[PDB]
RNA sequence: UUUGCUCCACACAAUAUAGAUGGAUACGAAUAAGGCGUCCUUGUGGCGUCGCUGAACCAUAGCAGGCUAGCAACGGUGCACUUGGCGGAAAGGCCUUGGGUGCUUGCUGGCGAAUUGCAAUGUCAUUUUGCGUGGGGAUAAAUCAUUUGUAUACGACUUAGA
RNA sequence: CCCUGAAAAUGGAUGGCGCUCAAGCGUGUUACCUAUACUCUACCGUCAGGGUUGAUAUGAUGCCCUGACGAGUAGGCAGGCGUGGAGGUCAGUGACGAAGCCUAGACCGUAAGGUCGGGUCGAACGGCCUCUAGUGCAGAUCUUGGUGGUAGUAGCAAAUA
RNA sequence: GAACUGGCGAUGCGGGAUGAACCGAACGUAGAGUUAAGGUGCCGGAAUACACGCUCAUCAGACACCACAAAAGGUGUUAGU
RNA sequence: GAAAUUGUUGAAAGGGAAGGGCAUUUGAUCAGACA
């Protein structure tokens, strides 16, 4: 239902919010999955640093390299697992692929823009309440991903060069509020609520 | 098995030259449909009694309703599920409005805490009760008390669309 | 699929026309045909069956 | 089979790609952590 | 100049080719109903070649038309060319390969004296 | 005014398949909006135009067209099937789609 | 080496489109909680209120949006000038003053639209490149051959040379 | 149901991703997807039953009507296709170009194969009824002849120059 | 290595990921529709359906043939006698 | 003067083979039909 689609995964799920961009997509649905680094799993921590654990080991022998990278920053990380569920290794994957980019934070081209979420794909929304759960943030870390403490200075920042980009567009819609009831009466608003609206 | 229906079964033992007027045997029956019924009929009295489908005959087949559905009642029940190994006697409580729930619900709950499933079950006995108190089990005795109330909190919602704009919420 | 319930693409299992190739055989198996169908008499359906017949089926009176 | 006899590797796994670095000058791959106060300095040097 | 007939369906436009033929040189395209034991167009599996059969054949009433709805018919001469006089709309004419071109200009103009269609008049058409 | 548009906005997404079998004779329509098969049942008939653009001009245009329509509701959803005169063309899974409103029934 | 090259223009040819056909419409945090307004001791404060899905909100009437006349308003918005600021996470965008000027559907009119013949996407996007007219700008390297040996199987590397 | 008990050798496998009031387990209700199966229709074939000598248009082994069936190695039968030569025939094609050969040009047949457009070429050769055979090839470490990739490679370095 | 039948070999087709033999069902060429066995988060056509329960596993579990696990233990939790 | 097999030319394709099936699309190429 758009050319993009800026979605923000926070509070998400790799694993579905995972899916559902991996419909999508096949579907020609560009779209521009953020911030991350915030995403979330089902599971104790500890885990899934077990999980993830492996997914390291297995290697190639007889060429590290030549083998399954594995990659550490939240971005890929979802990345990858969404990926499994397109089948890329044809063409009509790939041309899927493309459409899907990701960062963890919201950079720019985005910071604008505005940004969505998927709830199907929200813990908050999923879980019962009681259940562990993750935060791609640490796991990133933890297996081994220089910046992360990068990333979440440049979120207190646009966190703000944000909020200010707010309390100004609040203090406007108001006034449009006390600007508003003057003219309505008027005779343009009875007919109006009558059709609706 | 699927959604039940109280039934009457009221077989016989075919009639003979040397015995006319063979006694007439009821039974109450949670099943699906008047094939079931006759069926899960003869099965138990192949058990009490000596007859068959044969040395039988099915008189009657009545559909029986609750009385009150409506109504809130609470029903003790007593079941012989067989286990893996022996088999073993129950006795559950079921708050339910009629029979024809207090026996799918049970079948239920039967299959999740104790895997079994209606091949292997009894429904010795139903029995509206009366009074509370003579209700012996938590959890039920939890709901038969003084003016009650509570939230259902984390309340979501259920969207259709794929996207949202708002990010929920689970207020009620 | 059909249990076929018998040979499926029996062949009679008799002659249809003769096997001889006697102009003359033909003309004769041509007329008693006509002759089987047009009447009803049973006498031409057995003439009819006895021209296709082969060789040794046709002994010497 | 196994060795039999369990000798040590010839050679040292974190030193691979055995190659003709790059250049004959080398980068400083990793200067040193930041004070930040020290005043300021030069943290290296070229030779020959 | 049609007969009024059906609509010319065809069943199986595509050459039926033999089994191989692509990666051999030896290995004509002109069909061979395979005989192998272990062969998997034999024993038709899915994913590979349809082999010819039955089935596939051309409705009774539109065997042997071109597609204009003519059967077409071999003509070395002119004697030749006038049996087809009567049958226009059913039948047509294709002169023969090993006609001199001063025989078919010939036919060509005997041809058309009767409404007659020829499939081959370019043919040899010192043009 | 700004929009024109007297077509429904929607995407093509498969062959009829099974998992390992297609059928190019039917495709499937994602009805930008259209959740159920009832929302369905409005766009059966209804009409729709795989348009598109080829590089050397026919016929006077640049711009080509596949006249569907759409047939049935396809399961839960009102993705629907959706014969086409000629076979989409599967390049075209993911992209643009002309349903129509007529054969009109309002 | 054929008077090339660079930037902005526009003219014409082409060449594509994993797929414009009104608008990707900007808090942050928690969800066993918050938003928005308001009062106050500025606090995890009091009071009111909303959700219970964007089915929202913005834009939206004029030959694919023509030529024209007024009334009410001093607003809205296009286009190009320019003042001053913000932003580096991929900034390559966002806001704002002061004008120059259109269209104004805020209310009232008047002409034109036909025959594209009962539908045929009925073509108004944005890709990259090429050939010339015309408005500003600039005026180089590299490879071989030769040479060095911190280098070297050969290529590569490292130096040297009006 | 979880858990301990539960130790094998490249890296890794509920098929994969992934999944936790499940995308797990047990059970119940519907909707839905889809095989060359089933239903209906078209077309092909075989097989079974039937109808049609009245001369007088074209085939009485013909022309029709009705139905049911269609997998196949080994194997059997049937109808065709093609090749060398022989009797007959078309007073057949032909130096105004026969045969052959090349042709991501056309048409016909389910097919074997047929016919034809264009080029090349230079002396003989087709349909039809029939007889006859040293008659159809991808394979036999088949025969004989040719030619590749290997590859501008191995290598051309003993005997003082 | 025997018995009864059904398969495969001689048999594709959809399903079990994959596989002679298991489950569906046995084949002329095509068109519509309905299903079987299997399924319906995404690879993938199809409910991130509905309903009631159980389960958190610092080696969870996941579906017949089938590619495993036991005796024995647990104030981990759930019904029971 | 056939094929293997080579050489210019022209067209096209090519991320660890190639080729084949059903289906359309585009690019090149062609038959007939219409009167």
């Amino acid at each position: 239902v758009e050319p993009v689609v800026v979605i923000d995964g926070k509070g998400h799920l790799v694993g579905r919010l995972a899916s559902v961009v991996a419909k999508q997509l096949l579907n020609g649905q560009k779209i521009v999955v953020v911030r991350a680094e915030e995403l979330n799993i089902s599971g104790e921590f500890f885990r899934n640093k077990l999980k993830y654990h492996d997914f390291l080991r297995k290697a190639t022998a007889f060429n590290k390299t030549r083998g399954p990278f594995h990659f550490r920053a939240p971005s890929r990380i979802f990345y990858k697992a969404l990926r499994g569920m397109v089948s890329h290794k044809t063409a009509r994957g790939k041309a899927a692929l493309e459409r899907l980019k990701v960062f963890e934070g919201i950079p720019p081209p985005y910071d604008k823009k505005k940004r969505v979420v998927v709830p199907q794909a929200l813990r908050v929304l999923r879980l019962k309440p009681g259940r562990k759960y993750t935060t791609l943030g640490k796991l990133s870390t933890s297996v081994g991903w220089k910046y992360e403490d990068v990333v979440a200075k440049l979120e207190a920042k646009r966190k703000v060069s944000s909020a200010e980009y707010y309390a100004k567009k609040r203090a406007f819609t108001k006034k449009v509020a006390s600007a508003n009831a003057t003219a309505a009466e008027s005779d343009v608003a009875k007919q109006l609520a009558a059709l609706g609206y | 098995m699927a959604h039940f229906k109280e039934y009457q079964v009221i077989g016989r033992r075919l009639p003979t030259e040397s015995v006319p007027e063979p006694k007439l045997f009821r039974m109450r029956i949670f099943a699906s449909n008047e094939v079931i019924a006759k069926s899960r009929y003869w099965y138990f009295l192949q058990k009490l009694h000596k007859v068959k489908k044969a040395s039988g005959e099915i008189v009657s087949i009545n559909q029986i309703n609750e009385a009150h559905p409506t109504k809130v009642k609470n029903f003790g029940v007593w079941v012989r599920y067989d286990s893996r190994s022996g088999t073993h006697n129950m006795y559950k409580e079921i708050r339910d409005v009629s029979r024809v729930a207090a026996v799918e619900t049970l079948y239920q709950d039967m299959a999740a805490r104790h895997r079994a499933r209606f091949r292997s079950i009894h429904i010795l006995k139903v029995a509206e009760i009366e009074k509370t108190a003579d209700v012996k089990r938590q959890y039920v005795k939890q709901f038969l008390t003084k003016d009650l109330k509570f939230p259902l909190p984390h309340r979501v919602q259920k969207s259709t669309k794929t996207f949202s704009y708002k990010r929920p919420s689970t207020f009620y | 699929g059909i249990d076929h319930t018998s040979k499926q693409h029996k062949r009679s299992g008799h002659r249809t026309a003769p096997k001889s190739d006697n102009v003359y055989l033909k003309l004769l198996v041509k007329l008693y045909t006509f002759l089987a169908r047009r009447t009803d008499a049973p006498f031409n359906k057995v003439v009819l069956k006895a021209l296709f017949l082969s060789k040794i089926n046709r002994p010497p009176v | 089979s196994h060795r039999k006899y369990e000798a040590p590797r010839h050679g040292h796994l974190g030193f691979l790609p055995r190659k003709r670095a790059a250049s004959i000058r080398a980068r400083v791959k990793a200067f040193p952590k930041d004070d930040r106060s020290k005043p300021v300095a030069l943290t290296s040097f070229l030779g020959y | 100049a049609s007969l009024p007939h059906p609509k010319i369906v065809k069943k199986h436009t595509k050459k039926f080719k033999r089994h191989h033929s692509d990666r051999y040189h030896r290995v004509a395209e002109n069909w061979r109903k395979q005989k192998g034991i272990d062969s998997v167009v034999r024993r038709r599996f899915r994913g590979n070649i349809s082999q010819p059969k039955i089935g596939y054949g051309s409705n009774k009433k539109t065997k042997f038309l071109s597609p204009s709805g003519h059967k077409t018919f071999l003509v070395a001469n002119v004697k030749d060319l006038e049996t087809l006089t009567m049958h226009t709309k059913t039948y047509a004419a294709e002169i023969a390969h090993n006609i001199s071109a001063k025989n078919r200009v010939v036919i060509l103009a005997r041809a058309k004296a009767l409404g007659i269609k020829v499939t081959n008049p370019k043919g040899r058409l010192a043009l | 005014a700004e929009s024109h548009r007297l077509y429904v906005k929607g995407k093509h997404l498969s062959y009829q398949r099974s998992k390992r079998v297609n059928n190019p004779n039917v495709s499937l329509i994602k009805i930008e909006g259209v959740a159920t098969p009832q929302d369905a049942q409005f766009y059966l008939g209804k009409r729709i135009a795989y348009v598109y653009r080829a590089s050397k001009e026919v016929r006077g245009s640049k711009i080509r067209v596949m006249w569907g329509k759409v047939t049935r509701t396809h399961g839960n959803s009102g993705v629907v099937r959706a014969t086409f005169r000629n076979n989409l063309p599967a390049k075209t899974f993911g992209a643009s789609v002309r349903i129509f409103l007529y054969p009109s029934n309002i």
